[PDB]
């Protein structure tokens, strides 16, 4: 087929090899588990019995030809386009019962692993093929099992090539099988593949998932609704206070978190949006929340640092004034009466907002929303109203969880559904044309 | 060559001179936000001594120009912090490293 | 029954007992009896009556074809039966009810009553090892409460319930 | 009467083991039936302990650490 | 109202109503009706606070209910609501609660707390679903905000076609609809997005020419809409991983955005960012001007360049109006969102325009200096989907919320503090609670293997390696790890052994190996020691007692990153060794009392996996003889209390242990022999 004498005279005994692959998959296969100790034994010498009589007639070579030869071919199109279609059907079956062959000929025969040692660089070589990545896969990490040789011979190129195939075939744990299979080996360690897949393998942090310890963060909100429309009643500008009464940096070795601001809820439903419920996440952590945290403004889990007088984290005695102008679209905070030099603007509007505070274990904090509801510590700026002023007759004004589900008994804990759209909270006049 | 933004102020005139040590808490940080040490982590000041070339530089003036009680975030270019080596294992090539650093004592 | 069943229920009844006692050989002569199979069917048929009238009365207060004239399911006795079937498992334990299973089971096998008397008998010895807590922690946290006590039945008694139960529950098993 | 002793304890637990459940692990079977053999053969311990024994003076015990350490 | 109670299969769809399907078996009060692949009518209505008791038998494959004690009947006289069902893989309680219903779901772990279990269901032998328990059951519930995930290949409407970039083409991403032409199509929209992202420069400075295309960093792609599919359908672009917005009606006038205004002290707006997580464009809008709509295959282009975080767009060899400024670092995914109104909607492709890199260089480190396109098998095609769990943590924050006083306002306090171990996925950008891995497979079969391969890259004294593992693995993961209860089996484990090998492992094999061996010196403390502690000749406690034989020298080092002294790399890294050793003395008490009860939910799912990795840390600390005195009562004493007693309760010994719980038990037993081994060589050397 190669060299150019692409005719009818071609003799590929397509299904015959197909067939004997198969054969001979079978033929050099283990011994089963559940047989018995003794017939387990019997099997395993004649299995070892055939793996030297091939190896000792050169076997592998052939098969290893046989790979070489359909690998000068890169798709089963293409080999379909010189061999034929039928050729092309098969091309990749072909392959992998050449690589299982292979690996079933060299498995757990320690000669045969040394000898392969050899040629163990030229099967590296196309390990980043997809039709024969995990062939090769598998008689490398059988190769690496059995032979110290192959370890020897294993160099960096090889790791780098394996740790490139971690990076461009995604998670496979048979890689990772195969990196401790270069680690050690019947007991013996090598400093020098340790020392290579470390290096080689971790500073990236992009491959293998990371871990770390996160402090759990829940969130306090007023059962206020502030939201602007075209033809409703609501005020546009809102006015509320947070004052510190104690924070310690460091209860746990991850520093507290302490965020203050507001949030918006995804169309009129009285659900925050945008964000989990769990843990982890505060005011500011997606695009539904504007927070300020002393030194940082947080949107979108983004923080630009914003200059204060004399700036500081969120300590005890600090009180902070967060505006919210829904006119021209503003978010202002105020740092024990000193203005923030930073503003969140432009923001989707189209939802309801409430004041809300976002933190970890280790504070005590105080909503002051005016009237009776706690006396504002500064004078509010003008226009802005205190947030008390935002409730509705019927209800009360109350400080309560932003989720749903707090720590409670178990068969006392109500699931709720679906919660209904808060359509009533913008009161929108509609008169019967006439 | 590093530089320093506050988070919480300390005393303002005590400062770190030659031939002390400096008793610290840190957190090392990436550029990206992924921790790589942490003293806080092991429950265990750090403690180093001005001038020895015991730490890496930038984490030295950091700390030098720092005062005491004081709580800061300090930015250390690779060229300070590592370089085109970087550190086998932990630290990629040329990182910029983010530190918190509370000194907590001088002695 | 259904109405009142849960009174008896938080306080057990000797007329609940006689009653449950009762049906028993209604049922097992229902069981054996053949001819009378046949008899209540053209019973029914002349009567006409629909049978589960009753219970879609007695449901219907509560909103709660092929055999559109009659059924095997739905026959009266095996509906009191049923219905009566709480008062009898209140009144036994499973701490007897696991010989009373293989008594079941002899019964299946075709056991008579005088072996499964005596075979009652002889295995009720077998004590378990001195943990076992199912048994002992249901009793003992149920008794340890002193003052009230059922402990008043007699042996007899008690193989005699053994005995009753057993055949009403292989027959019920049965059919 | 209770075991009231390591070995008792242990030649009774291996056999108790043994005679309860047929064990698939030889790995777990020869630990047992070492362990069980060290119990009755308190005296080959000192035997094979008493070769390795070595004592040494006050004055050669720093010596002596740093040469185990290498 | 609109409530189902059942039983549900694992495989369970968490966006289909219950019953509706072959995976659960539901009663619904609202109009009493039963569901199993269909509907049927049984049982009456509930009111407000009735109590629904479910009943299973997986033995007579059957299933109850009852209504406040009542048992629910069908239409017939059946009692039974279901009657033939296999097995499979089991059953898990399971309710669904509609608009504005609330419910609570009780497992009886205390039965005193079930309403109506005595008066139905304790005479007949049925258990409450967490008696035998210790720890509350997990929760699982229908998650809210859709997540991006790779198409299925069995889904019902969406197909995706990996095409191979050939001499004259490109790699190609073909999303095609399979489902058009046939009714129950799904005319809504959807959010595709490629599972990489291309990230940013952290800092912006402010044939083709092959050095200008090796020193850029510009990445482009492009999106072929298909002729036949309306290009006011489709819009093309790239998205954030903050992008959770499924909206039936999407357009680009409602995507979240934001501006963080910062100026001087007096006004003097000195900076303006824009920030969103969308930044695409409408194919509609982007023809332009007068195009037949079909001639060729729409072609937007989308150039990302990220030394300076700017996207542009590319109608067809025409540079479009719209573009975007992003901020530094931002990790940008490609996204279409299609209306698809054809078989075949659109078609990725991965290829590069003059002056610009592929979209590969820049997803892929290996390739950054790569020209030639190229589709990687990680690259692939993920869809907005709603079919996810979320986990309800076990415990939450406790927070007192109260009003003080008029004057002082609401006052918020939480004092006690709360962690979670989070799992980062690097290439989606996305973070979960590591006890999620409970039902993920996949990444739990991952994880396990990359913590084998940790403790390989460490094995045997590497402590090079060990400290570089520490930055990775810190002392409070580790700590967490081990001390959880919720954490899968295999995690567990991985994590015990990552603790030992790293921190314990290289004293506990030099102790071990120097273990046969005697050096007793001849000091006073040598001829203290006696046989026996006094004139009545009874054993001692094995290891408690004075032993003057020689022992290796334990020291460590402290994994700094800071210093550069480079002399901590001999010798491991430094562990808290009082507080293991208290966490593990705490735990195996807790271990042993509660599987002296045999309980259905052991700590990893198994005994194994509770018993194996805690005795195995406690050997090694008993090994490296951390335990002193007190501590070895108080473990003789776990083993076995009344052998080691001082003058109903069973320790290990009598516990029915596994067989690998038995060999470790061996080796905890071996190490007591030889302890007592060594006590007659000193007591003979000190009579000698």
């Amino acid at each position: 087929l190669s060299k150019k004498a692409k005719a009818s005279t071609v003799d590929l005994p397509i299904e015959s090899v197909s067939l004997s692959l198969q054969d001979l998959i079978g033929y050099f296969h283990p011994p089963d588990e559940h047989l018995e100790h003794e017939d387990k034994q019997n099997r395993l010498r004649a299995l070892k019995n055939r793996q030297n009589l091939f190896q000792e007639e050169g076997m592998i070579n052939l098969v290893l030809e046989c790979i070489d030869r359909l690998h000068v071919y890169s798709s089963a199109a293409h080999f379909a386009d010189v061999a034929g279609r039928e050729a092309g059907e098969s091309w990749k079956s072909i392959l992998n019962s050449l690589y299982e062959l292979l690996a079933a000929l060299i498995r757990g025969n320690r000669k045969n692993c040394a000898q392969f040692s050899g040629s163990l660089d030229w099967l590296i070589s196309r390990l980043e093929r997809l039709e024969a990545s995990s062939g090769i896969l598998e008689v490398l990490h059988c190769v690496l099992v059995e032979s110290p040789e192959a370890l020897n011979i294993i160099k960096e190129g090889h790791i780098k090539s394996i740790i490139s195939l971690l990076d461009k075939h995604g998670r496979n744990h048979k890689v990772l099988d195969v990196l401790c299979s270069l680690c050690v080996c019947h007991g013996v360690a090598v400093r020098s593949n340790q020392h290579l897949i470390c290096d080689n393998l971790l500073p990236g942090r992009d491959l293998l998932l990371q871990t770390r310890l996160v402090n759990h963060v829940s969130s306090m909100r007023p059962n206020i609704f502030l939201g602007v429309s075209e033809g409703s009643a609501q005020y546009k500008k809102w006015y509320y206070e947070l004052m510190v009464d104690h924070t310690e940096p460091f209860v746990t070795a991850e520093a507290t978190h302490l965020r203050v601001g507001w949030a918006s809820t995804e169309g009129y439903s009285p659900y925050p949006g945008g964000g989990e419920e769990w843990g982890g996440n505060g005011v500011g952590d997606d695009l539904f929340s504007y927070g300020f945290d002393g030194l940082h403004l947080w949107s979108g889990c983004i923080a630009r640092t914003v200059s204060s007088p004399n700036q500081h984290l969120l300590r005890t005695d600090d009180v902070i004034s967060c505006c919210l102008d829904l006119s021209a679209p503003s978010i202002s905070f105020r740092i024990n009466g000193q203005p923030v030099q930073g503003m969140f603007e432009n923001f989707n509007i189209d939802g309801l907002f409430f004041p809300v505070v976002s933190f970890s274990a280790g504070i005590k904090v105080r909503f002051l929303l005016g009237g009776r509801h706690g006396e504002f510590k500064f004078l509010p700026p003008p226009g802005y109203a205190p947030c008390y002023e935002a409730v509705l007759p019927k209800e009360k004004l109350k400080v309560e969880h932003s989720r749903e589900y707090k720590q409670e008994r178990t068969y006392t804990r109500d699931l709720l559904g679906p919660t209904v759209s808060l359509t009533q909270a913008a009161f929108t006049p509609i008169p019967v044309d006439t | 060559g590093v530089e320093i933004e506050t988070i919480s102020p300390g005393d303002g005139r005590t400062f770190p001179k030659k031939g002390q040590t400096c008793v610290v808490h840190y957190t090392g940080m990436l550029q990206n936000g992924k921790k790589f040490d942490s003293s806080r982590d092991r429950n265990k000041p750090f403690k180093f001594r001005i001038g020895k070339q015991e730490v890496i530089k930038g984490f030295e003036e950091g700390a030098a120009q720092m005062s005491l009680g004081q709580r800061a975030k300090l930015t250390c270019t690779p060229d300070v912090a590592y370089g085109a080596t970087g550190h086998p294992g932990v630290i990629p090539p040329n990182a910029t490293l983010i530190f918190d650093v509370e000194l907590l004592n001088l002695e | 029954v259904d109405y009142n069943r849960a009174k008896w229920l938080k306080e057990p009844n000797p007329e609940a007992e006689e009653l449950f006692r009762m049906v028993a050989e209604v049922f097992i002569y229902w069981s054996k009896s053949h001819n009378f199979k046949r008899e209540e069917q053209n019973f029914v048929v002349q009567n006409e009556i629909n049978n589960m009238s009753f219970l879609i009365t007695d449901t219907k207060s509560k909103m709660s074809r092929k055999g559109d004239r009659y059924s095997m399911q739905t026959s009266l006795i095996v509906a009191a039966l049923k219905r009566l079937l709480p008062i009898g498992l209140n009144i036994c334990a499973p701490g007897d009810q696991e010989l009373i299973a293989l008594a079941k089971n002899r019964f299946s096998l075709k056991d008579t009553e005088d072996e499964v008397r005596d075979i009652i008998r002889s295995n009720i010895h077998l004590q378990g090892k001195l943990e076992d807590p199912a048994i002992r922690w249901q009793m003992a946290l149920y008794k340890d409460l002193p003052n009230r006590t059922d402990d008043t039945s007699d042996p007899e008694k008690t193989v005699e319930r053994v005995l009753d139960i057993a055949n009403v529950l292989f027959h019920l098993e049965q059919k | 009467k209770k075991s009231s002793t390591l070995q008792q304890l242990i030649s009774e637990t291996m056999v108790r083991w043994a005679q309860e459940s047929v064990i698939e692990d030889p790995e777990l079977v020869r630990a047992m039936f070492v362990l069980l053999h060290r119990q009755y053969d308190g005296i080959g311990g000192l035997v094979r302990a008493l070769p390795k024994t070595y004592t040494i003076n006050g004055v050669s015990v720093e010596d002596t650490i740093n040469l185990l350490a290498s | 109202g609109d409530m189902r109670v059942g039983w549900s299969r694992p495989g369970c769809q968490p966006d289909q109503e219950l019953g509706s399907d072959e995976r659960a078996f539901a009663f619904d009060g609202f109009k009493a009706q039963r569901w199993h692949q269909g509907n049927e009518h049984y049982g009456r209505s509930w009111q407000a606070g009735d109590v629904v008791g479910c009943m299973v038998d997986m033995n007579e494959h059957t299933m109850m209910f009852t209504l406040n004690g009542e048992i629910l009947l069908d239409d017939s006289g059946s009692e039974l609501a279901f009657k033939d069902f296999d097995v499979g893989d089991g059953f898990i309680p399971v309710c669904s609660l509609g608009v504005a219903q609330v419910g609570r779901m009780n497992f009886g772990k205390d039965v005193s707390t079930l309403k109506y279990f005595t008066i139905c269901g304790l005479q007949e032998g049925y258990e409450p679903f967490a008696v035998n328990t210790n720890r509350d059951i997990t929760m699982w519930l229908s998650k809210r905000l859709p997540q991006f995930l790779q198409v299925p290949s069995n889904h019902e409407h969406i197909e995706v076609t990996r095409i191979d970039g050939t001499i004259d083409s490109s790699p190609c991403l073909k999303v095609t609809q399979k489902s058009f032409g046939s009714q129950n199509s799904n005319t809504d929209i959807m959010f595709y997005r490629l599972s990489m992202p291309i990230e940013c420069a952290e800092v912006f400075s402010k044939r083709d020419d092959y050095d200008f295309l090796m020193q850029t960093s510009t990445y482009y792609y492009s999106v072929r809409i298909f002729p036949g599919q309306e290009p006011a359908n489709v819009w093309v672009g790239w998205i954030t991983s903050d992008f959770h917005q499924y909206d039936t009606g999407f357009d680009l006038d409602r995507v979240r955005t934001v501006t963080v205004t910062l100026g001087d002290e007096k006004g003097k707006v000195h900076e303006s960012i824009k920030r969103s997580n969308c930044y695409m464009v409408c194919a509609g809008e982007s023809m332009s001007p007068g195009q037949g709509r079909n001639n060729n295959g729409l072609e937007i282009g989308c150039v990302v360049d990220a030394a300076s975080g700017l996207l542009t767009f590319i109608a067809n060899g025409k540079e479009l109006s719209t573009y975007y400024q992003v901020e530094p670092s931002t990790k940008l995914f490609p996204a279409v969102f299609a209306q698809a109104t054809s078989p075949n909607v659109f078609q990725f492709e991965l290829g590069r325009i003059k002056n610009v890199m592929p979209l590969s260089a820049g997803l892929f480190k290996s390739e950054h200096k790569n020209p030639v396109p190229q589709c990687p098998p990680r690259l692939h095609v993920q869809f907005l989907s709603h079919v996810l769990w979320s986990r309800m943590p076990n415990q939450f924050l406790k927070v007192d919320v109260s009003r003080i006083s008029e004057r002082q306002g609401w006052l918020v306090q939480c004092l006690d503090p709360l962690q979670f171990m989070s799992l980062h996925i690097p290439e989606e950008n996305r973070s979960v609670d590591i006890l999620e891995l409970t039902e993920q497979e996949e990444l739990l079969k991952f994880h396990y293997h990359t913590l084998r391969l940790y403790s390989a890259v460490c094995a045997l004294g590497n402590h090079r390696v060990a400290h570089a593992l520490c930055s990775h693995v810190d002392e409070p993961q580790l700590l967490y790890a081990i001390e959880n209860k919720y954490m899968p089996g295999l995690l567990r484990a991985g994590y015990y052994d990552l603790l030992i090998d790293i921190h314990l492992s290289s004293y506990a094999t030099a102790r071990l190996m120097m273990n046969n061996e005697y050096i007793v010196p001849m000091t006073e403390e040598t001829k203290s020691i006696t046989l026996f502690p006094d004139e009545n000749k009874k054993h001692g406690l094995p290891g408690i007692g004075l032993s003057t034989s020689l022992r290796p020298r334990m020291q460590f080092s402290s994994p700094s990153f800071v210093s550069i002294s480079n002399e901590c790399y001999q010798y491991s890294p430094e562990f808290p060794l009082d507080i293991l050793k208290s966490k593990t003395i705490q735990m195996l008490t807790e271990a042993v009392k509660e599987g002296s009860l045999h309980a259905r939910d052991p700590v990893g799912g198994t005994t194994e996996f509770l018993f194996v990795p805690l005795i195995k840390l406690f050997y090694t600390l008993l090994i490296m003889g951390i335990f002193h005195n007190e501590d070895l009562k108080h473990i003789l004493q776990l083993i076995e209390p009344s052998v080691f007693k001082e003058a109903p309760k069973e320790g290990l010994l009598q516990m029915k242990l596994p067989e690998p719980v038995k060999l470790q038990m061996c080796l905890l037993l071996q190490y007591l022999c030889d302890c007592q081994v060594r006590h007659r060589i000193e007591a003979i050397v000190a009579f000698s």
